[PDB]
């Protein structure tokens, strides 16, 4: 339970992977809304779970932070660089067009399915090692996935707010700044400036 | 067996052209003789624009409240 | 029939004079005529539209012809700043010789009128130079008037009248009006500017006889198809250019600069051509939305029925509104009038701050005249927009077909709407009048430092965010490194910041306490007029004092003196009351505009800034002070050319006061008087050999209200027009 | 830069997308929205002569049903894209970071 | 400064107004006697003028080109004495009045002849009710949470 | 005497007294703290 | 001639007939009320439209209604 001693919603019993009875705004009071919301939750969680390593790893490497790495684009002679090598097709417009075409194709492909259990767990060509063997370790894996995903979303929004507090910084620069004087470099200095 | 609500009950008006519409009044007499289309006599707490405080009503324009 | 009027048999059998009066005032209410169909109503309205189009073309024909014939245009084009434009000649046999001498100005050879419509500046701006252009245009307008009349006739016979369900095809009409009527017209206007007026302001005279042989740009239509549009803006007019000459002229045809033209204090022509091209593109692309004969597009009814929020807070949403709008003409007219009224006062607000015509910002009287004209017309249009909503609710509304959608829900909590409008307008009135009276008392006692002077810090902040640097706020476009100022610094921000930070134009004038107080008065006016009109609309189907009002029509006198009395209970009567408040509100607005501008044009802005905060200031320093020349237009020692305004001023005061009669005295008194007079006449010798054919009767109740209101607002407009024109024209500054 | 190259590239991409990616979704949305109706019937069945669908040219020999109208719509989508790209790629405009 | 307004201590126009008004008073004074009662009244008014101008100087108000004091109601903290704290005072007193009135109305609504107590006040009852407005905020809060402030089914 | 106590609580007399007392209170406040434009305390 | 209509909520109090200044109204027998009486309006070509009858009716809402309609000599109250 998300709040011990707090009555559960009627429509949220505790069977769904991740249901801890949390919906104070009753936005899932309609079932056909709740199905879309479950698929939506998993999509967001998966994007953030893939994103936060993409934000931490190259900064921990010898590269620029997640904001700095997307700054050539706003200058005319823009040119990207992966692992310190000038991307041949690095210019902006080619990248924008390619991104559009590919993402549109795959996302419409996603929209064209109506299971609605496949909408969140399609599997098949997406489950190579076949971890969908047993329906009891399967539900366990579902819970662990959703839990890590909510943690990942928490961390991504934390990254964004720390960014807008210290413009021109990275997350690991923030961790270094905080380990450099723990009792003095904390959130107080940005809530009571 | 008589008709209608009891004498001195508390009823709600459903005749929307009435001044006391969706308000409440107290029954005082229910004409039992059929051939009368408005048997219930209801007395109200406030007067309407014509300075009148009682009116006749049909059986279905009156709904008992508690 | 067998008598006038034919459309009403009930009026035709009326043996009193009423028959004539009401015969005239019911002639265009087609839904109330005997033997009316749907087809007859629609076809009548179509032909009537065509008649109005002919009217408009004939009127503009008249203006062109008359300034080309009795006018001043040719001399005005040679020096727009030092000559007064003529409207037309005066021929009046009651004139005496001194008045003849007094009105002969502008270089004319006899008495004339000076024009204040602003047509010389507008026609000069778009290309017309000599009297033959004006004659040409007038003849073409005569032609278009005749063609309008011919179409109106043609679409009334059989073999040419359309059906009711042609008129009910909404998707078709919207496709055509969006891409055809708004987009194609704007494209062709961009064309006229690119081909005729942009050259016209560079020395060349392109006309019908040579235009196929003059390039508008050095590399015509090359860039457009190769894609590099930027070449069309590669060489703008330099900022030392003289309008109708080649000195300092460029070659660009489309730009985006932002500023004003330095010499004429007007918008650049290239900016306006580029604007019209841009919006014509937008309209053309957007006119391809709804579905027609070709199997693609949208169903409006489906969009309306699909928009219902789950959780049922809007009930059944918009389900069924397509047929409520498509079947009611009063609904559609109310919508049309509301949109047109809002954009009419938008025209008013944008034409004084961003003048489009060359040398019009230096003609102060035309500025004031145009602003007041367009604001008053917008106010009337608003009152009509709300009146046709009440007519729709009475006549064409169907409850069961709108069950539980947004409309019936509006009807279902009318008390909560009216009560909160009432609260808002009470609050504004109390505090605004209270602060004005506080300030007046403070100054009567000689303590102007005890005034309550609230500073409008939000409007000052918004002006800073546009790049004004008079309040030191340093926000968007007024800061140094913000992305807003950073992203536009190359295109329009130089010209914009240059114009907004100049303090002799009207682009975002400085504001202070006086502006705060008068703006809250304007808000009070808008809220109270809205309260009256909305209450009249939402109570037109019935209330508690009369629950069956819908069975009586839009307009009727009363329900007698029973139930306490029911004078002025129809929805027509709510409209009639709201017209007074509309007039008062537009009065406050235009008084504000004219006082601020007349003190700015005199280099005496501190006068307004000090006197505007208490009502004795408005009465003495604006009304009384600016009246001397007008009322001296004629006096025991002679008359000057202000005479006609000094006269008109008094006319307006007279008509207004006569309106009080019809509004305070009511019918019974007059009817008894008339019975007395009828006796007197029938009894007198040599005069009873003459017999009237209609029995004379007093006017009707609703008729008396209408006639009183008409006198009142005619007097209103006339007196204010006379004073405004005479007090600006007398100073000409 | 090369105008006709970009023009036909954008047009061919738009038309391919219309015929191979969204053709189903679009047909389904058009089916479920339907013909505009007044008072319960379509505009023809209320007496409007000029408001009858053009059955003749809509029919097509495509395997899926692409016709002249889809070509016009999607092709001009591609043209508008191509012209935006051309204009702002040659306009010399530059913001600043 | 804020909206271009400089402080009344540093405003030359503010001073000019002060001394102009003061010596207009003292020109009206030089009559009737140097000690008669009119002279005493005029001198009292002069001293009151000095006190007023100096108090506006102390309180840190903003002056414009007119030389008169202006008011900032935006929420800035250097100026809460201008609008927000007198506004809190007003809202408190107004709620007090209205709350007492509503509780009186409710207290008499069950009488056989309620109108008799509307045109002829029950003064001991009102005397018992006047002082509940002192805590009207807390009471109104717990009356909103109770589902007790809004007449149900209206 | 009881009738007088009732009469003194009729609407016009009650309002007259209420507002005369209120007027005295505001008058004396302004006689002590004159020319207030702000809350100069805290 | 104006229109006058009687509705079945009438309690047959006769107050409307007593009030008419031109004798438009009338009582007729009925069976729908304790009075076995109902108002009727047989002579509406003489109605001046004063609504003196409506001020007299006690039912809520009214049981007699006057709809002003086309005007004549008698309806306008003209003595000439
Ligand atoms: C700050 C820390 C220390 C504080 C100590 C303060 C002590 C009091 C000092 C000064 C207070 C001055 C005002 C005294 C109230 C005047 C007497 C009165 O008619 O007031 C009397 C009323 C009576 O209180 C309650 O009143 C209720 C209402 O009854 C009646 O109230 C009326 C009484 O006249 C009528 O009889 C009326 O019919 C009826 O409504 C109930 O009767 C309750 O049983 C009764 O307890 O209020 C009361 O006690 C008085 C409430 C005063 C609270 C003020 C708080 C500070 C401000
Ligand atoms: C100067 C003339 C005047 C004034 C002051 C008003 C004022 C008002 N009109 Mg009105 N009106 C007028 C002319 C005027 N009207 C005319 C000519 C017409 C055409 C017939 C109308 C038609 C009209 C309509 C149809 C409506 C109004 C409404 C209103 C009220 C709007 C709410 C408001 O602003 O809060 C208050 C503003 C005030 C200015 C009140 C001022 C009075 C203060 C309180 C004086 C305080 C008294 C003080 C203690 C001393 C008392 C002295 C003692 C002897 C009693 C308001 C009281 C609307 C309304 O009722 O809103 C709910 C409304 O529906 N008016
Ligand atoms: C491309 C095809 C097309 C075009 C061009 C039009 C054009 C027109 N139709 Mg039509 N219509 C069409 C197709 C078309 N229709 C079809 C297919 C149908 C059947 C569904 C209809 C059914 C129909 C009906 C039933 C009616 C019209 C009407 C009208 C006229 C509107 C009134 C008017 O002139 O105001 C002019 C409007 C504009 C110029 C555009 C608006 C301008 C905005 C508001 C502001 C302008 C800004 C600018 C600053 C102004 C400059 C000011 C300065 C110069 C002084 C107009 C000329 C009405 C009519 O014909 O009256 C006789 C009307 O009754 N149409
Ligand atoms: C509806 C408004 C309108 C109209 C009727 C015209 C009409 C005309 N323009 Mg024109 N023009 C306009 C708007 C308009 N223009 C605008 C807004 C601009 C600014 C971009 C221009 C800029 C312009 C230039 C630079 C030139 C013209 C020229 C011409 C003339 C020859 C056009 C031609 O043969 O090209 C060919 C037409 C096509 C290739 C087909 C057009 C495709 C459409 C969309 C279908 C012609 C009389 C040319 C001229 O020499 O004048 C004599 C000239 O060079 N125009
Ligand atoms: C496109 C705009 C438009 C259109 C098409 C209509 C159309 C219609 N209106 Mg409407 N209305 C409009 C705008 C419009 N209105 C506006 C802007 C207002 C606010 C003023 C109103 C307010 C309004 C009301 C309150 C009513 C209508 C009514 C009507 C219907 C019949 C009108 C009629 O023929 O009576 C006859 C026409 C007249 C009597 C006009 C003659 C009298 C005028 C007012 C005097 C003109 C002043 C004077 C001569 C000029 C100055 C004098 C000189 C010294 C200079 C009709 C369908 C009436 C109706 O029948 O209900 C459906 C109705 O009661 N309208
Ligand atoms: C300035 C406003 C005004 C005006 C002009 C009038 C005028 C008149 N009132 Mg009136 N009245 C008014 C306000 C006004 N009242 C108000 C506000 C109220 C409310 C209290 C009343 C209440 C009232 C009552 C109760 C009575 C009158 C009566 C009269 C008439 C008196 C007889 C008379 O003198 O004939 C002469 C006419 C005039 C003096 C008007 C001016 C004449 C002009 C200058 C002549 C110009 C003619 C012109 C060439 C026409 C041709 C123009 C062409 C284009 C058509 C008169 C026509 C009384 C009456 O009817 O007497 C029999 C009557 O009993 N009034
Ligand atoms: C909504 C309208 C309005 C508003 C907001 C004000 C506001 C104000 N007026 Mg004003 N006034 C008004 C209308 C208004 N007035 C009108 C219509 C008139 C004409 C009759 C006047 C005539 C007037 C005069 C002659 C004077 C004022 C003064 C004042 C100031 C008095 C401050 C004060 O009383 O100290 C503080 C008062 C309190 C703190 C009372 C609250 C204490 C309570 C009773 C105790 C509660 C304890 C818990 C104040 C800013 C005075 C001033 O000094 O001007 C600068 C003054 O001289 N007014
Ligand atoms: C900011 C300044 C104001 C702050 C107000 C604090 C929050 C107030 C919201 C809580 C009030 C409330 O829930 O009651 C809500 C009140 C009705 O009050 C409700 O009555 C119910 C039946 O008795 C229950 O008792 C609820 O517990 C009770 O809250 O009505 C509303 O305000 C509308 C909200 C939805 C109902
Ligand atoms: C430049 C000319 C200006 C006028 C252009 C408008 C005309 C084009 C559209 C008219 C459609 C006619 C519809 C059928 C209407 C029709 O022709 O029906 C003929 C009409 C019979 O009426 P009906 O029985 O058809 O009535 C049904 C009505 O509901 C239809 O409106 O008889 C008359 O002609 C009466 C004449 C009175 C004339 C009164 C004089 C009015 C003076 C002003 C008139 C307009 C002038 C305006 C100038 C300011
Ligand atoms: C009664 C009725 C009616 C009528 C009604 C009316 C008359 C209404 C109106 C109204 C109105 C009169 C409205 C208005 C409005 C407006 C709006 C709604 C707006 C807006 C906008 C915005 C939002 C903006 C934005 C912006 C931009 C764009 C940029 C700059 C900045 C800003 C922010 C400004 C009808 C017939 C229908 C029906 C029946 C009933
Ligand atoms: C036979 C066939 C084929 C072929 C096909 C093709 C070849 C296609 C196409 C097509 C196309 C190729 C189409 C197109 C186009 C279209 C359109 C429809 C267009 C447009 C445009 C627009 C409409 C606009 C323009 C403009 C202007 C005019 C102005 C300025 C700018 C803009 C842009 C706005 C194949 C073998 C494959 C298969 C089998 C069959």
């Amino acid at each position: 339970d998300w709040m011990p001693g707090q009555p559960r919603p009627s429509y949220l019993d505790g069977s769904a992977p991740g249901d801890f009875g949390f919906d104070p705004l009753r936005l899932g009071e309609v079932p056909e809304n709740l199905e879309r919301f479950k698929e939506s939750e998993l999509i967001h969680c998966r994007w953030a779970m893939l994103a936060v390593p993409g934000i931490l790893v190259p900064e921990a490497l010898g590269l620029g932070n997640w904001v700095k790495a997307q700054e050539w684009a706003a200058l005319p002679g823009g040119q990207a660089t992966y692992l310190g090598n000038p991307v041949p097709w690095g210019t902006l417009p080619t990248i924008l067009v390619i991104e559009f075409l590919s993402i549109a194709f795959v996302e419409h492909q996603r929209s064209m399915e109506k299971d609605p259990e496949k909408k969140k767990y399609p599997g098949g060509a997406f489950d190579p090692l076949g971890y969908s063997k047993d329906p009891k370790k399967f539900h366990e894996y579902k819970i662990k996935e959703v839990k890590n995903g909510r943690l990942a979303l928490l961390a991504f929004v934390g990254i964004c707010v720390q960014q807008s507090a210290y413009p021109g910084t990275g997350p690991l620069e923030n961790l270094a700044t905080h380990l450099a004087d723990p009792w003095h470099n904390t959130i107080g200095n940005v809530l009571i400036p | 067996p008589p008709i209608g609500p009891k004498r001195g009950a508390k009823v709600k008006i459903l005749r929307q052209e009435s001044y006391w519409y969706k308000g409440t009044g107290s029954v005082v007499a229910v004409d039992q003789d059929p051939n009368t289309r408005y048997p219930v006599v209801v007395r109200f707490n406030k007067v309407n624009y014509a300075n009148v405080s009682t009116n006749n009503y049909a059986l279905d324009e009156v709904e008992e409240v508690k | 029939a067998l008598r006038f009027p034919r459309f009403s048999q009930g009026l035709a059998q009326d043996p009193t004079t009423r028959r004539i009066w009401f015969g005239i005032a019911t002639a265009h209410d087609f839904e109330s005529h005997d033997d009316i169909t749907e087809g007859r109503l629609y076809q009548n309205i179509f032909a009537s539209h065509f008649g109005q189009l002919a009217i408009i073309f004939l009127w503009t024909s008249g203006n062109l012809f008359h300034v080309a014939w009795q006018g001043n245009f040719e001399a005005w084009v040679q020096d727009p700043l030092h000559v007064r434009p003529i409207a037309h000649a005066i021929w009046d046999p009651h004139f005496g010789q001194p008045a003849v001498e007094a009105f002969t100005r502008g270089g004319a050879l006899g008495p004339v009128n000076i024009a204040y419509s602003g047509v010389y500046q507008w026609w000069y701006t778009i290309g017309l130079r000599t009297n033959e252009d004006l004659y040409t245009g007038a003849i073409f307008l005569l032609f278009l008037s005749f063609i309008s009349l011919l179409a109106g006739w043609l679409h009334l016979q059989p073999k040419w009248k359309p059906s009711v369900s042609w008129f009910k095809n909404a998707e078709s009409r919207l496709n055509h009006h969006l891409s055809g009527l708004f987009g194609v017209s704007s494209l062709a206007w961009a064309g006229h500017l690119v081909h005729v007026a942009i050259p016209g302001s560079r020395g060349e005279y392109v006309r019908w006889n040579n235009f196929l042989s003059v390039l508008p740009h050095p590399q015509g239509l090359g860039p457009l198809f190769t894609g590099q549009w930027n070449l069309y803006a590669q060489n703008p007019d330099s900022s030392n250019h003289l309008f109708s000459t080649s000195q300092g002229a460029g070659t660009a045809i489309l730009t985006l600069l932002g500023g004003f033209h330095p010499q004429t204090q007007s918008l650049w022509l290239t900016d306006m051509a580029h604007h019209h091209l841009a919006i014509a593109i937008l309209f053309l692309i957007g006119g391809h939305m709804y579905r027609t004969n070709f199997g693609i597009g949208h169903s409006i009814k489906y969009i309306l029925e699909a928009h219902i929020p789950p959780g049922g807070r809007l009930g059944r949403g918009h389900k069924g509104l397509y047929d409520t709008i498509n079947n009611s003409i009063h609904f559609q007219l109310g919508l049309a009038l509301a949109s047109l009224g809002v954009i009419t006062s938008l025209v008013a607000q944008h034409m004084y701050s961003l003048p489009a015509y060359a040398f019009i910002a230096q003609d102060f009287t035309t500025q004031a005249a145009l602003y007041t004209h367009h604001q008053y017309i917008a106010g009337f249009i608003m009152t009509g927009a709300f009146a046709h909503g009440a007519i729709f609710f009475i006549r064409d509304y169907n409850p069961e077909q709108n069950a539980d959608n947004v409309l019936a829900r509006m009807l279902e909590h009318k008390e909560a709407i009216i009560s909160h409008l009432s609260w808002a307008s009470l609050f504004l009135g109390f505090h605004t009048l209270g602060l004005y009276v506080h300030n007046d008392v403070m100054l009567a006692f000689g303590t102007p430092e005890k005034q309550i002077l609230i500073e409008p810090i939000f409007a000052q902040w918004i002006q800073s965010a546009h790049g004004k640097t008079s309040y030191g706020f340093d926000v968007l476009l007024s800061s140094t490194n913000s992305p807003a100022l950073n992203a536009g610094r190359s295109i329009w921000l130089p010209g914009w910041l240059n114009a907004i930070n100049e303090n002799s134009n009207s682009l975002f004038l400085t504001i202070g306490p006086g502006d705060f107080l008068v703006h809250h008065a304007i808000a009070l006016g808008l809220h109270t007029t809205t309260l009256i009109l909305v209450k009249g609309a939402l109570d037109a189907r019935g209330s508690k004092l009369m629950p069956d009002k819908k069975d009586f029509g839009y307009s009727f006198p009363c329900d007698g003196p029973g139930r306490g009395g029911t004078c002025d209970i129809s929805a027509w009567d709510a409209f009639y009351l709201a017209v007074f408040w509309m007039l008062n509100t537009i009065g406050w607005v235009t008084f504000y505009w004219h006082w601020k501008h007349i003190t700015l044009w005199q280099g005496n802005v501190s006068q307004f800034n000090e006197s505007s905060t208490y009502l004795m200031g408005w009465l003495r320093d604006y009304l009384w002070l600016n009246s001397s020349q007008l009322i001296n237009g004629y006096n025991p020692f002679g008359m000057n050319s202000l005479s006609v305004w000094a006269w008109m001023f008094l006319f307006g005061h007279l008509v207004w006061a006569t309106g009080f009669m019809f509004l305070i005295s009511w019918r019974g008194y007059w009817q008894e008087l008339i019975e007395t007079l009828a006796w007197a006449h029938e009894r007198t010798p040599l005069a009873n050999l003459i017999r009237w054919r209609d029995k004379p009767v007093a006017l009707s109740i609703v008729q008396a209200r209408l006639v009183g209101l008409v006198h009142f607002s005619v007097g209103y407009i006339f007196t204010y027009a006379a004073f405004l024109i005479a007090s600006t024209s007398g100073k000409f500054g | 830069l090369n105008p006709s190259l970009v023009i036909s590239l954008s047009t061919g991409l738009s038309l391919f997308l219309g015929r191979f990616v969204f053709f189903n979704f679009q047909r389904e949305n058009v089916a479920k929205q339907g013909l505009p109706e007044q008072n319960g019937v379509t505009h023809f069945e209320a007496g409007d002569t000029r408001a009858k669908e053009y059955v003749s040219l809509l029919k097509s020999n495509d395997p899926v049903g692409f016709n002249i109208v889809d070509v016009l719509a999607w092709g001009s989508i591609g043209h508008i894209v191509a012209y935006y790209i051309l204009a702002t790629s040659s306009n010399g405009y530059d913001p600043k970071f | 400064d804020i909206a271009g307004l400089t402080p009344c201590k540093d405003s030359k126009q503010f001073a000019k107004r002060e001394k102009q008004s003061i010596k207009k008073l003292e020109s009206s004074l030089k009559l009737y006697a140097p000690d008669s009662a009119p002279a005493l009244a005029i001198n009292a008014t002069i001293e009151k003028t000095k006190r007023r101008f100096d108090n506006y100087g102390k309180q840190g108000l903003l002056c414009g080109a007119d030389g008169l004091p202006h008011l900032i109601v935006s929420g800035d903290q250097r100026h809460w004495g201008e609008f927000i704290t007198p506004g809190i005072l007003f809202l408190y007193i107004a709620g007090w009045i209205g709350w007492v009135g509503r509780s009186y109305l409710i207290a008499i609504r069950d009488d056989k002849k309620p109108t008799q107590k509307e045109i002829i006040i029950d003064v001991p009852l009102a005397t018992g009710l006047v002082f509940r407005g002192f805590s009207w905020p807390i009471a109104a809060y717990r009356e909103l949470l109770n589902g007790e402030l809004v007449a149900k089914d209206v | 005497m009881r009738d007088l106590k009732t009469y003194l609580s009729v609407a016009p007399v009650a309002s007259t007294l209420w507002f005369a007392a209120l007027a005295g209170l505001l008058i004396e406040i302004n006689r002590f703290f004159p020319d207030a434009l702000t809350f100069p305390f805290f | 001639s104006h229109s006058v209509k009687i509705y079945d909520t009438c309690i047959g109090c006769t107050q409307c007939v007593r009030a008419c200044p031109t004798d438009v109204l009338e009582m007729i027998p009925w069976g729908g009320c304790k009075a076995k009486q109902i108002a009727s309006a047989p002579r509406t070509e003489d109605c001046v439209g004063c609504k003196r009858c409506e001020s007299a009716c006690p039912t809520d809402f009214l049981s007699v209604r006057v709809y002003l309609w086309h005007e004549t000599t008698r309806s306008m109250g003209l003595a000439y």
